[PDB]
C-alpha cells in the first residue's frame, strides 16, 4: 500500500514527482473535510479508467490510498479493544487525527487537483507557493499563489 | 542526458534590443522553472530572470524589471529573454538555467547551466581582426610559433592551429585592450623536426564580422 | 537584498592538501519552519559553465565526489575539499535560494594550484613582413610554462629599456602541467623600429636572480 503508519515513508509522492518535503509547506486549514476528499475521489476514479483512454496512473494509485484508508478504518477499531483503555484504546484515534489523517487529506487533494488542473500545475503551485513562503516578507509580496 | 543550448547573443547599441533563445533537451521541459543568469567581465554571477514551469509565475530584480522579458514556449522547448534599454552594463555572458526545485523538494537550486551566450552592449564599431604570423637562432629540439591577433572589437576570437591537429601544446593569451581595440596571441610548441619541414598555419575566426582568416607560418631569411 | 560575501578571493593549495574557503550571507538563510538553510555551492571550472556541487549547506549533488563537504548555518558558512586534486581548480561561487524573488550569488574563490617553481622559457619574435608592410612594428616575447605567476618583463632598444607601447597577458593555470604563460608585445612604427637595430627582452624570475635574455638584431 500507498499511505502508511510509518515516521518517514518511503516513497510517498515520487512517482508523481513532487516529494513530502513539498507539500509540507502548504497549510493544514487548506485540504477540506476527509469524507468530502474521498466522496470526490472515488467520484472520478470509477468513471475514467473505464472508459478510456484516461487510464492515468493517479486515480489508478488513488484505489491504493482509498483501500488503504479503508485497511486503517477497520485497524483502528480493533486496536482500540483488544488491548487497556489509558492510552491504549483512547490514543488510536489520537494517532490518525490528525497526524496520520493529515497524510492523507493532502495525498488526496495532490491527486484530486493532478486531474482538476494537471500534474505540472500543481507540481508549479507546489513549488510556487513554498518560494512565496520563503520570502523574507515585505520584499514578498502580500498576495499568495492560488491554484485556479 | 540534459542539454542547455543558448544563442542570440551580438554586439548591440546602447538603447538597443535583442532578443536570446535556448533549447532544452533531454527532460519534460514543461515539469522545469528556468531562469537567467549572467556572469560580468568581474566574473560576479547575476540572477536576471525566472519563469515557472508553466509560464504562469514570472520574477525578475531591481536591475532588469520594466526591460527584460523572460517567456517560454513549452511547444518548442525553448527558453525566451527579450532584452530592451540595453545598456553597457548589460555587457556579460548570458547563462540559461534549470531549476530544480521542480524535480521534487524546495532543497534544490537551479541544477544545470547551459554554457552561453555573450552579449555586448557598446557604441565602438565591429572591427575584424589582423592576423600576424610569428616565426623566429639555431633551432633546438622544439620550436614556438605564434600569431598576433590584433585590432579586432568586439571579444570573442578563436584561434586554432593545422585547424585543431595541434592542440596539445597550445598557449592562447587572454585579449587586452588598447585605444578601443581588443589584441590577442597564441603560441605552439612543435618538435624542431616537423617545422619548417610540414605546413603550420593558425585558423582565427572573429564570429562578429563573420571573418576567418588563415595564416601559414614560414620562416625567415 | 541578502547580499553574499567570499573570502578569500584566491588561494593557492598543493594536491593532496585541505581546503577551506568561506561564505558569508547579510541576514540568516536558515528558514525556522524547515530548519533547513537555503545555501548552495556552484564550481565553475575554467571554459565551462557552473556545476551544482551542495544544496541545503550539507548535502552533496549526485555525482559529487565524498572530497567536497558543505557546512555552517544561518550566515556563516563553509566549502571544504579534503583533499585537493588539480581536477579541482576552479572558482567556487555560494548562492542563496531563500529569497527566489532576488537570487544573490557571492564573488566566488578563485582555487589555483601550487606547484613546483618552474623557470620561463622565452621566446622572441620580430615584426612580420606584413605587419611592417602596413606602417607597425610588433616585437613579441613568449614566456612559457613558468610558476609561480610573478615574472617581470623589460624590454631594451639599443641598451635602453623602453616604457612605452608595452602589453602583457597572462594565461590561466594549464590543465596539464599547473603552470602560467604570458605574452609580452612592444608595438612601434615601422619608422620608429627602423631607426634602431637591437631589440631584447628581458624576463626576470623567482627562479633565477639572473634575467632570461632574449634578442636579436636587424642582419
Amino acid at each position: 500500500c500507498l499511505g502508511w503508519l510509518w515516521g518517514m515513508d518511503i516513497d510517498p509522492y515520487k512517482e508523481f514527482g513532487a516529494t513530502v518535503e513539498l507539500l509540507s509547506f502548504l497549510p493544514s486549514d487548506f485540504f477540506p473535510s476527509v469524507r468530502d476528499l474521498l466522496d470526490t475521489a472515488a467520484a472520478l476514479y470509477r468513471d475514467a479508467l473505464e472508459s478510456p483512454e484516461h487510464a492515468s496512473p493517479h486515480h489508478t494509485a488513488l484505489r491504493q490510498a482509498i483501500l488503504c484508508w479503508g485497511d486503517l478504518m477497520t485497524l483502528a477499531t480493533w486496536v482500540g479493544t483488544n488491548l487497556e483503555d489509558p492510552a491504549s484504546r483512547d490514543l488510536v484515534v489520537s494517532y490518525v487525527n490528525t497526524n496520520v489523517g493529515l497524510k492523507f487529506r493532502q495525498l488526496l487533494w495532490f491527486h484530486i487537483s493532478a486531474l482538476t488542473f494537471g500534474r505540472e500545475t500543481v507540481l508549479e503551485y507546489l513549488v510556487s507557493f513554498a518560494v512565496w513562503i520563503r520570502t523574507p516578507p515585505a520584499y514578498r509580496p502580500p498576495n499568495a499563489p492560488i491554484l485556479s | 542526458e540534459v542539454q542547455l543550448v543558448e544563442s542570440g547573443g551580438d554586439l548591440v547599441k546602447p538603447g538597443g534590443s535583442l532578443k536570446l533563445s535556448c533549447a532544452a533537451s533531454g527532460f519534460t521541459f514543461s515539469s522545469y522553472g528556468m531562469s537567467w543568469v549572467r556572469q560580468t567581465p568581474d566574473k560576479r554571477l547575476e540572477w536576471v530572470a525566472t519563469i515557472s514551469s508553466g509560464g504562469n509565475y514570472i520574477y525578475y530584480p531591481d536591475t532588469v524589471k520594466g526591460r527584460f522579458t523572460i517567456s517560454r514556449d513549452n511547444a518548442k522547448n525553448t527558453l525566451y529573454l527579450q532584452m530592451s534599454s540595453l545598456k553597457s552594463e548589460d555587457t556579460a555572458m548570458y547563462y540559461c538555467t534549470r531549476e530544480g526545485a521542480y524535480s521534487g523538494s524546495s532543497s534544490y537550486p537551479m541544477d544545470y547551466w547551459g554554457q552561453g551566450t555573450s552579449v555586448t552592449v557598446s557604441s565602438a564599431k565591429t572591427t575584424p581582426p589582423s592576423v600576424y604570423p610569428l616565426a623566429p637562432d639555431t633551432t633546438g629540439s622544439s620550436v614556438t610559433l605564434g600569431c598576433l591577433v590584433k585590432g579586432y572589437f568586439p571579444e570573442s576570437v578563436t584561434v586554432t592551429w593545422n585547424s585543431g591537429s595541434l592542440s596539445s601544446s597550445v598557449h592562447t593569451f587572454p585579449a587586452l585592450l588598447q585605444s578601443g581595440l581588443y589584441t590577442m596571441s597564441s603560441s605552439v610548441t612543435v618538435p624542431s623536426s616537423t617545422w619548417p619541414s610540414q605546413t603550420v598555419t593558425c585558423s582565427v575566426a572573429h564570429p562578429a564580422s563573420s571573418t576567418t582568416v588563415d595564416k601559414k607560418l614560414e620562416p625567415s631569411g | 537584498n541578502i547580499m553574499m560575501t567570499q573570502s578569500p578571493s584566491s588561494l593557492a593549495v598543493s594536491a593532496g592538501e585541505k581546503v577551506t574557503m568561506n561564505c558569508k550571507s547579510s541576514q540568516s538563510v536558515l528558514y525556522s519552519s524547515n530548519q533547513k538553510n537555503y545555501l548552495a555551492w556552484y564550481q565553475q571550472k575554467p571554459g565551462q559553465s557552473p556545476k551544482l556541487l551542495i544544496y541545503w549547506a550539507s548535502t552533496r549533488e549526485s555525482g559529487v565526489p565524498d572530497r567536497f563537504t558543505g557546512s555552517g548555518s544561518g550566515t556563516d558558512f563553509t566549502l571544504t575539499i579534503s583533499s585537493v586534486q588539480t581536477e579541482d581548480l576552479a572558482v567556487y561561487y555560494c548562492h542563496q535560494y531563500l529569497s527566489s524573488y532576488m537570487y544573490t550569488f557571492g564573488g566566488g574563490t578563485k582555487l589555483e594550484i601550487k606547484r613546483a617553481d618552474a623557470a620561463p622559457t622565452v621566446s622572441i619574435f620580430p615584426p612580420s613582413s606584413e605587419q611592417l608592410t602596413s606602417g607597425g612594428a610588433s616585437v613579441v616575447c613568449f614566456l612559457n610554462n613558468f610558476y609561480p605567476k610573478d615574472i617581470n618583463v623589460k624590454w631594451k632598444i639599443d641598451g635602453s629599456e623602453r616604457q612605452n607601447g608595452v602589453l602583457n597577458s597572462w594565461t590561466d593555470q594549464d590543465s596539464k602541467d599547473s603552470t602560467y604563460s604570458m605574452s609580452s608585445t612592444l608595438t612601434l612604427t615601422k619608422d620608429e623600429y627602423e631607426r634602431h637595430n637591437s631589440y631584447t627582452c628581458e624576463a626576470t624570475h623567482k627562479t633565477s636572480t639572473s634575467p632570461i635574455v632574449k634578442s636579436f638584431n636587424r642582419n
